[PDB]
């Protein structure tokens, strides 16, 4: 159909520019050292998830799609990789979030209080909770679970065909989406409060984008998502707005936090 | 007048005397010669573990070992065939602008703009490496130390004077004075019987070891001199400046050879030196790369690129197999 | 430099012991340890080593876990644990000090021993003779041959001479080849080619009677040499 | 392929890199303030208030201070300011008592600086004791016609301080940080804590992009 | 009067020198660099194997 060939066309097109942006801030973050502290640190990781997000889960969703039969486990498989790789992004985001909360509030003390391991350490932290939430549907939550024809092997891999949705609701959208919306807002409140009452709206316009592409962006396609849950219906292409939604964010998130450092700007330039 | 009419028309006449007997510059004479062409230099290998800018290096007398002195107040010695860091002298004083490695390998110094290139010696029966001597006496700033041997240094300040020590005693045998302005830097000749010192008066003059005179000096200049080195049979040297030009003077014709200057370039230089065979000149600019001057065409034949700050220092192996380039980006760079 | 053990003594088959090097007069804490023993009027073997900072440790292969070295940075100790001791573990063990760094001495200095005493593949170097007989003045030449080729592609020849003098324990002459060490008179020098080596005497002295040994670094475990007497 | 020899090489390269990089980590968390003045403009009395090159160590708050003198160098050709780059800051200091066109020559010298555009300064009135017995010997016009303004304590003061503010040519980048409190009591201290204080989460924010 | 009366003999000593016109000085650089060129690696890269690096 053509709504098919479209939301094809668009996935692939948003996730080549998600490749090209962030293998361009890697490509910036390793040639000049004096990019490679803790903020950059955090910006790499961001950059590894979304290309993760951008190679993989692209193909992966337009396969997904098209409905073929890859046996159940494979299509599991996919939509688990999809989980994780997408929660490892949001992950990102939020212990961006937090370091730039902590260094408002650490003022002085923060060099001193948070260092290399340290910083290791809790992305590490980070991309393991991701890939566990993301793999946990194999250990018992899905369609297998509940289906009455426990002899099919072989069936077309649709998302709504082995991922239960009660998973997709509860799980991945109330406890590792919105979870980390609610606490980067409060952040970016308290920090715009600390900073106005040091001191500014290019602070706030620049924490504003971050949160609205964020929402805009990850909000569609779980509502989407709730709604399907509660036996309602939505249009085809109301779902594939909600996908190409997260699936730009995928490209949108360098252009939002690699490119407000004045450092960064001035590197990207020269090259 | 007597006393200044009698300097003007000295200074005019030798001045007169030495432009007339001069026959051609060095470019003219070595038209006929072909250019080096692409002096292309990989990094076949990079230093890491200094944390801040880098203001000297020098090379040992084996062509192997390396001293680099750093802001944060660490002289490291490296093994450069296997970036092994063989030793590491915790410095006194952070502000470190210049250092030498003693020829015979025993010893190597400095404190910094205390005033002082304090002694270090190297192989101690307790197996470290501990301050031997300080030599005190400068009153300004402190641009050079080199080692004549192991019980002789000479020395260059800011105070417009450089002097002559006995690293035993600790006290300097002779001071030299004739500088208006700060010096920047000194070159030892290869035989440890003379040297140049190049000042912030924008004139660059030989002073002799041994009588404690003023030999020569030289001018032709326009700003501070920051850099200054031998051609390698010790019978002329070169001179680097903030003016973003490099001079080769001839201590024997008394005249300014040949320049080095392109109009692409706008600041200054840090460091010089020469390849072993004096054909290669290197100069170490704040244009965060390094340019490969041939010395008798004055053309780029090559640049290290690679450094992301102000290239401080330079230095080459005796038997020149290398090229050890630093700047504040906090990073040595071996070259070949 | 000062390198003093302690702790030997009289042990029955089947005890347990621990001997302990104290070093004093230089940077302990930047000086790998080594442990060489030496069997009555047998000759020398190594036995362990510690690497700065406790980084490597290695053993022999006649005593490899059985036997522990243990180091001590802040107290400047050193210790070699002693579990279960054969018939064969009588000798005099020593304390060797090494540090290892371009143009260094990696066996510049030696200590004074102690003496254990017990009641009742690898490359392997042959020496000569065990005696030469000789007059002051009248130069020698002592020898040892080797299975490997101790030329590493570093260019150097990981080959050692040690002089054991009576009643005194060993001193380094030669740490590669004819790099003559601290304190040595310049007479000594040390020469050969890949298998055959040579230590060479000028101008012999009162003080040049006693053994000598050629060991060897290129690869562990570290093996000595017979023994070479010279008779006056 | 390495030998027995180079492998202990390799470990004394690695024991000196933990060191250069434990040593260094501590040498990241000290505040580096560079101190200037005119002749008797209180910098001997600043650093001995305040809790060749000459150095002053002390810790306020959980901070390690370092506080460069760099008044012995007689030799006027800022041959090693550029040495002192990423110090935290700068301390300038002036005193009421042409002295003033000198010192505010060196002011517009330090804030004109390519070495010094990221830095902010710190502009010193500390004494208020002797400030304002001789305010009324002449007004602000020996040398300064310009003014006409009340010839009271207050009024010159901030006269003089705008004065010196208006030197800054970019504002951007930079703040000046003033203080006029008597040197009497222990504020001084608590004053350059403050400044350095802003001027390092000033720093930090600006790293994110937030700034 | 003795202050400039030094300067004026310093200048006097670098007078009396015995000046080498420039052209014999360019040769002699010349000659020399030329002399020690095939053993200058920077200028002749020396072949991987005997490289150190
Ligand atoms: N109802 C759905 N249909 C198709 N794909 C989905 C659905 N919910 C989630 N996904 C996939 O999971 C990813 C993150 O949850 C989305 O990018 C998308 O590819």
């Amino acid at each position: 159909s053509w709504t098919s060939v479209t939301y094809i066309t668009v996935e692939i097109l948003i996730g080549l520019c998600a490749i090209v942006g962030n293998v361009l801030v890697i490509w910036v973050v390793k040639l000049n050292p004096s990019l490679q502290t803790t903020t950059f640190y955090f910006i790499v990781s961001l950059a590894l998830a979304d290309i993760a997000v951008g190679v993989l889960v692209m193909p992966l969703a337009i396969v997904i799609s098209l409905g073929v039969t890859i046996h159940f486990y494979s299509c599991l498989f996919m939509t688990c990789l999809m989980l994780i790789f997408t929660h490892a992004s949001i992950m990102s985001l939020l212990a961006i979030a937090v370091d730039r909360y902590l260094r408002v509030k650490l003022t002085v003390r923060y060099r001193r209080v948070t260092t290399q391991r340290r910083i290791w350490l809790a992305l590490g932290l980070c991309w393991l909770v991701s890939f566990l939430v993301g793999l946990t549907p194999m250990f018992g939550w899905n369609m297998k679970l509940s289906s009455a024809d426990e002899n099919l092997t072989f069936l077309p891999c649709r998302f709504r065909s082995v991922m239960r949705m009660d998973y997709m609701v509860y799980f991945s959208f109330f406890l590792w989406i919105l979870v980390p919306l609610v606490v980067m807002c409060a952040i970016y409140f308290d920090i715009f409060y600390i900073i106005r009452n040091r001191l500014e709206f290019k602070t706030a316009k620049s924490l504003l984008l971050v949160l609205f592409l964020f929402a805009l962006c990850w909000l569609p396609l779980s509502i989407i998502n709730c709604i399907l849950y509660f036996d309602g219906q939505v249009p085809q292409t109301v779902l594939y707005l909600g996908i190409l939604l997260s699936h730009a964010n995928s490209m949108m998130n360098p252009i939002v936090y690699a490119y407000k450092i004045k450092k960064f700007k001035e590197t990207y330039l020269l090259i | 007048d007597q006393l200044r009419q009698e300097a003007e028309q000295l200074k005019n006449q030798i001045r007169d005397a030495r432009k007339a007997c001069a026959d051609a510059t060095l470019s003219q004479i070595t038209n006929n010669i072909d250019p080096v062409g692409r002096i292309q230099m990989r990094t076949r290998r990079t230093l890491r573990g200094h944390l801040a800018k880098i203001y000297a290096m020098h090379w040992g007398t084996d062509s192997r070992l390396l001293v680099s002195a750093s802001q944060d107040g660490k002289l490291i010695i490296w093994d450069s065939y296997t970036t092994n860091k063989v030793h590491a002298i915790p410095l006194r004083s952070s502000w470190v602008m210049t250092c030498a490695y003693a020829p015979s390998g025993n010893y190597v110094a400095c404190g910094g703009l205390d005033n002082i290139c304090s002694i270090y010696n190297l192989k101690t029966r307790e197996g470290n490496v501990r301050v031997s001597r300080e030599l005190a006496g400068h009153t300004g700033y402190l641009s050079c130390c080199r080692f004549l041997d192991d019980n002789q240094i000479v020395t260059s300040s800011g105070d417009t004077t450089c002097a002559l020590w006995d690293i035993e005693t600790g006290q300097q045998t002779t001071t030299f004075t004739g500088h208006t302005g700060d010096v920047m830097s000194l070159s030892l000749a290869p035989d440890t019987r003379l040297f140049v010192s190049g000042a912030c008066d924008a004139s660059a003059k030989l002073w002799d070891v041994r009588e404690g005179m003023c030999r020569q000096t030289f001018t032709g200049h326009e700003s501070d001199i920051n850099a200054i080195c031998f051609f390698p049979n010790g019978n002329a040297f070169a001179t680097g400046s903030d003016d973003a030009t490099c001079r080769l003077f001839d201590l024997r014709a008394d005249q300014e050879l040949m320049t080095y200057s392109h109009d692409n370039i706008i600041c200054g230089i840090t460091s010089v030196s020469f390849s072993k065979s004096g054909r290669l000149l290197l100069a170490g600019y704040d244009d965060f790369n390094c340019n490969v001057w041939d010395a008798l065409k004055a053309d780029r034949a090559g640049v290290l690129a690679g450094h992301d700050n102000r290239v401080s220092c330079l230095g080459v192996t005796d038997d020149g197999m290398a090229v050890a380039t630093g700047s504040w980006d906090s990073f040595l760079k071996i070259w070949n | 430099v000062q390198l003093v053990e302690s702790g030997g003594g009289l042990v029955q088959p089947g005890g347990s012991r621990k001997l302990s090097c104290s070093a004093s007069g230089f940077a302990f804490s930047s000086f790998g340890m080594h442990w060489v023993r030496q069997a009555p009027e047998k000759g020398l073997e190594w036995v362990a080593y510690i690497s700065s900072g406790s980084g490597t440790i290695y053993y022999a292969d006649t005593v490899k876990g059985r036997f522990t070295i243990s180091r001590d940075d802040p107290k400047n100790t050193l210790f070699l644990q002693m579990t279960s001791l054969r018939s064969e573990d009588t000798a005099m063990y020593y304390c060797v000090r090494s540090i290892y760094y371009y143009g260094s001495s990696p066996f510049d200095f030696w200590g004074q021993g102690t003496t254990l005493t017990v009641s009742s593949s690898d490359i392997v170097m042959t020496q000569a003779t065990s005696s030469v007989p000789v007059t002051p003045g009248e130069s020698v030449s002592i020898s040892c041959r080797s299975s490997k080729s101790l030329l590493h592609s570093n260019g150097n020849t990981y080959l050692y001479w040690f002089l054991q003098r009576p009643g005194q324990s060993p001193q380094l002459l030669i740490y590669r080849m004819s790099n003559l060490a601290s304190g040595v008179p310049d007479r000594f020098s040390g020469s050969g080619s890949g298998t055959a080596f040579t230590l060479t005497i000028s101008r012999l002295e009162a003080e040049d009677v006693g053994v000598y040994y050629c060991m060897q670094h290129l690869e562990y475990p570290l093996t000595f040499g017979a023994g070479t007497k010279l008779e006056l | 392929t390495l030998s027995a020899e180079d492998k202990a090489a390799v470990e004394r390269s690695k024991m000196i890199d933990r060191n250069l990089r434990e040593d260094g980590e501590k040498a990241a968390r000290e505040v580096k303030l560079l101190l200037l003045g005119a002749g008797e403009s209180g910098k001997s009395t600043i650093v001995k208030q305040m809790k060749g090159i000459v150095e002053t160590h002390f810790t306020f708050k959980d901070l390690h201070f370092k506080m460069f003198d760099v008044g012995g160098q007689r030799s006027e050709r800022k041959k090693w300011i550029h040495c002192f780059e990423g110090v935290t800051a700068i301390i300038f200091c002036v005193a009421l008592s042409n002295r003033m066109h000198e010192s505010m020559k060196l002011f517009d010298s330090i804030c004109n600086n390519k070495w010094f555009t990221d830095t902010s300064i710190i502009l010193f009135l500390n004494k208020k004791d002797l400030f304002e017995e001789k305010i009324k010997k002449s007004p602000l016009t020996i040398c300064y016609p310009e003014y006409a303004g009340s010839n009271t304590y207050e009024e010159a003061a901030a006269y003089i301080q705008c004065q010196f503010e208006d030197l800054n040519k970019r504002k951007d980048t930079k703040e000046i940080y003033t203080h006029f409190t008597c040197a009497t009591d222990t504020k001084n201290v608590q004053f350059v804590f403050d400044a350095v204080t802003d001027v390092i989460i000033k720093n930090n924010l600006k790293d994110c992009g937030l700034f």
